[PDB]
């Protein structure tokens, strides 16, 4: 069905600064009636969505002027002519035209700051959950910038996938700043077979990963 | 003021159905479509269908098709959503909103969480370097809240230490159980030369584990 292709996922900005983003449906979206369903949201933390533009340039009741729309064929844009903070968030545009009516994937609308590199730091399972049969080796990635980060655990050198779950906080409201935990579960006896764990992050501000190590049998 | 007000958060058993309503207020309810749509983390906005009250014409998604229902009632001016057979790629949280040309209007959301899980309260697991590590300046702790049920948890480090050094990093659902886990930076002057204890309520269960942080191994 109608795919609503957004681009880019991220926008980094300063409030002030100008913001588009550009919605690239999958087909054109001019109804039999003439009208053009093509309609913009934003939805911030917390809180649902909001239409801000609908039938592709008209601004919603309530929704800021510096907000306008254009477009038409496949290309349709959300304008933004100084972004404010209030205007931070994921946006989404939407074809109302065909059944299933269908969203973009979201633009994050965030805050652009200097490329932070993550502080690493590895955790061994503690003692108290060793006692349990589990074993959670956890690297928290701190502070970063921007949020794209790979995280990439290694059991004696060889790539663990499985059993990793990562939680990123959202901007940091000071400092603008991403955080990631990176959590790697196994059993006690998967955990106690090996000695050498490794999470390694890669990101922006570094042309080969942050290694953070320990060997089980030092710990 | 048009608002559309969702029922609570849903615990549901897999298998289950869920029905979720949908109060319309401050517009003729019969005159506007209420479309259901579907967010859940990683999915964007996923339209599920609509329904025009008064007239029972309806459309759905067709893979909700068998699955959503959608009914309404003119005189209470309450649209409902059922959702049968709840597994766990139905936990999201499910808006309703008013829609004519565009979604105009959108309901607070309805979250729907499906687990077979009683009520757990969290395994709490210090984060300490220990591995014969020399600290920095600054040392990152953190404590690891696992495998709880429902959400959420608050975790606490000092009572006073979000000054703020503190990072929460939202839940993960696994396996209908939740874990998340929260980091804090001191002065390696401060810890472990002072205490630092995370404090961890789970409210669902009437349970707050403090946990106080210490050298997992030789520092
Ligand atoms: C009034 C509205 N009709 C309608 N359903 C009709 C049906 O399928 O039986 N609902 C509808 C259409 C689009 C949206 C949008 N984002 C929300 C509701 C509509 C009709 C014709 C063109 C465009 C919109």
């Amino acid at each position: 069905e109608l795919v609503m292709t957004q681009s880019p996922l991220s926008l980094p900005v300063s409030l002030g600064d100008q913001a588009s983003i550009s919605c690239r449906p999958s087909q054109s979206l001019v109804h039999s009636n003439g009208n053009t369903y093509l309609h913009w949201y934003l939805q911030k933390p917390g809180q649902s969505p909001k239409l801000l533009i609908y039938r592709v340039s008209n601004r919603f009741s309530g929704v800021p002027d510096r907000f306008s729309g254009s477009g038409s064929g496949t290309a349709f844009t959300l304008k933004i002519s100084r972004v404010e903070a209030e205007d931070l968030g994921v946006y989404f545009c939407s074809q109302g035209t065909h059944v299933p009516y269908t969203f973009g994937g979201g633009t994050k609308l965030e805050l652009k700051r200097a490329d932070a590199a993550p502080t690493v730091s590895i955790f061994p399972p503690s003692s108290e959950q060793l006692t349990s049969g589990g074993a959670s080796v956890v690297c928290f990635l701190n502070n970063f910038y921007p949020k794209d980060i790979n995280v990439k655990w290694k059991i004696d050198g060889s790539e663990r996938q499985n059993g990793v779950l990562n939680s990123w906080t959202d901007q940091d409201s000071k400092d603008s700043t991403y955080s990631m935990s990176s959590t790697l579960t196994l059993t006690k006896d998967e955990y106690e077979r090996h000695n050498s764990y490794t999470c390694e992050a890669t990101h922006k501000t570094s042309t080969s990963p942050i290694v953070k190590s320990f060997n089980r049998n030092e710990c | 003021r048009v608002q559309l007000l969702e029922s609570g958060a849903e615990l549901m058993k897999p298998g289950a159905s869920v029905q979720i309503s949908c109060k319309a207020t401050g517009y003729t309810f019969s005159e506007y479509w209420i479309e259901w749509v579907k967010e859940r983390p990683g999915h964007g906005l996923e339209w599920i269908g609509e329904i025009l009250p008064g007239s029972g014409r309806t459309n759905y998604r067709e893979k909700f098709k068998g699955k959503a229902t959608f009914t309404a009632d003119t005189s209470s001016n309450t649209a409902y959503m059922q959702l049968s057979s709840l597994t766990s790629e139905d936990s999201a949280v499910y808006y309703c909103t008013r829609g004519y040309s565009s979604m105009d209007y959108w309901g607070q959301g309805t979250s729907v969480t499906v687990s077979a899980a009683k009520t757990t309260p969290p395994s709490v697991y210090p984060l300490a370097p220990g591995c014969g590590d020399t600290t920095g300046s600054s040392v990152t702790l953190g404590c690891l809240v696992k495998g709880y049920f429902p959400e959420s948890v608050t975790v606490t480090w000092n009572s006073g230490s979000l000054s703020s050094s503190v990072h929460t990093f939202p839940a993960l659902l696994q396996s209908g159980l939740y874990t998340m886990s929260s980091s804090v930076t001191v002065p390696s002057s401060t810890w472990p030369s002072q205490t630092v204890t995370c404090s961890v309520a789970h409210p669902a269960s009437s349970t707050t584990v403090d946990k106080k942080l210490e050298p997992s191994g030789p520092i």
